RNA sequence: CCGAGCGCGGGAACAACCGAGACCGCCAGCUAAGGCCCCCAAGUCUGGGCUAAGUGGUAAAGGAUGUGGCGCCGCGAAGACA
RNA sequence: GGGGAGGUUUGGCACCUCGAUGUCGGCUCGUCGCAUCCUGGGGCUGAAGAAGGUCCCAAGGGUUGGGCUGUUCGCCCAUUAA
RNA sequence: CGGAAGGGAUAACCGCUGAAAGCAUCUAAGCGGGAAGCCCGCCCCAAGAUGAGGCCUCCCACGGCGUCAAGCCGGUAAGGAC
């Protein structure tokens, strides 16, 4: 009768971004967002490393994405489709581009939203020097 | 490159000369061989895109140097009836047709003199600024596509 | 970004030289800079004006520490003009020379739960030849199957009035230091005895 | 073949397309189509080329010094193209 | 003479709906599309100027009151940036 | 009273320097100009912005069961309500 783990302590991870390709950094960020890397694995309890990212405003992205990539957000009212590319994203709140990338690669449902309060992206670098910070590569 | 001072950098090349010194950021993937009194550029292949980057920075630099050798001077002719130029200090005011006489702002690194109210020189260390500033002056009043009035170069009119 | 609070005492009209200037009257009885906002420790800049004196009876609230902190007689109301830092004292009407143009906010007359014809100057129907159950009706609201919903914010019957509103570029006509009154151009929201903020205008 | 297999796998979802004929059990393993970065199981696997458009991520006649690749002809060190 | 695109027109097929999916036109309320009527920005012109022609960009906004007609349409009348 | 002004990024388009290609080219490196449109700007909504924020000021221990655990009971402070 398979092992079914108990209580765990989270392992916040210090991750750069400077130079790191978007999705590539997106994936790993998410695979870690759960515990697919920890064979103490469990697909419902939620125990992913609290991913922390600094200098997110510094993410290289392929081809012509910057001028080309188009994030679509729709309200409720007509023409409420606000169209917003990367160019505008980076220059404003840049940390958000690498957000929707990862949130949009996480399990879609309840614990998924759990696996989002785990995500700690910033621009600086610098972040809550708090207590944990294991720098990963 | 007599009396010059060509130099090396991670991603650009400085040009020391009598006139001055201008930043000229060139292609990263090339050699900037600086001999004793001559300057060359080599390309790391023979691709379609390497041929372009080679000859590009092979002239751009020949210009970065030629910018502080004897300096540029971009002429501009003025033709018309009321049309006449006037240097108001270091800036150039002129009356061309519009209700008010527009005044031209001095751009950094470019001082423009005048032979006639009809002739208009434009010095400039950079050859990029020299042509940019000088075209903007043609902009204000573009050539009479039916007569012969407005701004011109030494490049034939329109008739 | 100048800014001063007041009320709407009432409105009539004057005569400039020989032409008639329909004016409304605002009241900037000396206003106490109650607290300010330095980005240093606030996140921005703004000076909160207090207004209308008050017996320390309803002031029993912990606001008294707040006034006593700012050495301010205990008022009855206070709001924030944006980025308006004067000097260590208090702002009169001396702020607005006659002629200067002012932006004037204020809360509108509450017109209850009003009808479409009223809210959105709708058309409704014909007082005449048929139906006689729609004469102040909205009409149709949507389409057949597609979409099958109604547009978020389709002008319909609701509340009309009691909302924040501003009216702008107004010629301050006269200013009465002698007794703290403000002449404008007349059309200013809210009823009499109504609270209203006034600030330098958006023209350039 | 569905119909009578709207039972299962893939195809996002979809009776009839690819896979495979569900007697019941199992927290055993091989496989099929299909896939192997993440939502999602399993290669960000090896090696060589192509594409720069997001092509991929679905259209035609028709158009062009787009890119790479392979051939034929005229001209040229008695000096050509520009 | 050829190639399309759209899915507003007249049809074609008879797939859902005949133990009911109320058809024309108007009023009200609109919303969306651009293939743009106007206003803004351009190329050309057989563009002196003024004016206009055609192509391009561009939905943000605007797109009139009547005569007739069940009319949609259109004709006319007085305008209009339209 | 408002539709703005103005700042920025642009559409078509006009351009500087400039190879590939001894010329030339608005371009492939780099740069500048360019719409009532896009983004701010304006007004209003707005921390159920479950990511629930921030700022100033006021009140402030156990008073009893629960040893360990969060809890539970009557009285209270700011104050709120009726």
């Amino acid at each position: 009768k398979t092992y079914v783990p108990k209580q765990v302590e989270p392992r916040w991870v210090l991750i750069d971004a400077e130079g790191k390709t978007l999705g590539r950094l997106a994936t790993k960020i998410a695979t870690l967002l759960r515990g697919k890397h920890r064979p103490d694995w469990t697909p419902n309890v939620a125990m992913g490393d609290f991913v922390v990212v600094v200098n997110a405003d510094k993410i290289r992205v392929t081809g012509k994405k910057l001028e080309q990539k188009i994030y679509t957000r729709y309200s409720g009212y007509p023409g409420g489709l606000k169209k917003i590319p990367l160019e505008k994203m980076l220059a404003t709140h840049p940390e958000r581009v690498l957000e929707h990338a990862v949130k949009g690669m996480l399990p879609k449902g309840p614990l998924g939203r759990r696996l989002f309060k785990r995500l700690k992206v910033y621009a600086g670098p610098d972040h809550p020097h708090q207590a944990q910070r294991p720098e990963k590569l | 490159p007599k009396g010059v001072s060509v130099e090396v950098a991670p991603g650009r090349v400085k040009v020391k000369g009598p006139k001055g010194e201008l930043e000229v950021p060139v292609s990263p993937e090339m050699r900037v061989v600086v001999e004793e009194g001559v300057v060359r550029v080599e390309r790391p292949s023979d691709e379609r895109r390497h041929k372009s980057l080679h000859g590009l920075t092979r002239t751009l630099i020949a210009n970065a140097v030629k910018g502080v050798s004897e300096g540029y001077s971009k002429e501009l002719l003025i033709k018309g009836i009321g049309y006449r130029a006037r240097l108001v200090g270091r800036a150039l005011e002129l009356t061309v047709g519009f209700s008010h006489p527009v005044v031209v702002e001095p751009p950094e690194g470019i001082t423009f003199e005048v032979p006639e109210p009809t002739r208009v020189r434009v010095s400039g260390i950079d050859k990029q600024k020299v042509g940019q500033v000088a075209a903007n002056i043609r902009a204000i009043r573009k050539p009479s596509a039916y007569h012969e009035k407005g701004i011109y170069y030494a490049g034939e009119p329109v008739r | 970004m100048k800014g001063i609070l007041g009320v709407k005492v009432g409105m009539t009209r004057i005569f400039r030289d020989d032409r008639a200037v329909p004016v409304t009257v605002i009241l900037a009885g000396p206003c106490p800079v109650v607290q300010r906002r330095t980005p240093e420790k606030d996140g921005y800049t703004a000076v909160q004006l207090g207004f209308l004196p008050q017996n320390p009876k309803r002031v029993n609230r912990p606001l008294k520490g707040h006034f006593a902190k700012a050495g301010v007689e205990p008022v009855r109301i206070l709001r924030e003009i944006r980025d308006f830092n004067p000097e260590g004292d208090t702002v009169t009407v001396e702020i607005f020379k006659p002629g200067e143009r002012v932006d004037v906010t204020g809360t509108s007359k509450g017109r209850g739960f009003a009808g479409v014809m009223k809210r959105w100057n709708f058309a409704g129907g014909p007082d005449s030849h048929g139906a006689h159950k729609i004469h102040r009706h909205p009409g149709s609201i949507g389409n057949r199957k597609t979409p099958g919903r109604v547009y978020k914010g389709k002008k319909m019957a609701g509340h009309y009035g009691a909302e924040r509103v501003t009216v702008m570029n107004l010629e301050v006509v006269d200013v009465i230091p002698e007794e703290n009154l403000l002449l404008v151009k007349g059309a200013v929201p809210g009823p009499n005895g109504g609270l209203v903020i006034v600030r330098e205008t958006k023209k350039a």
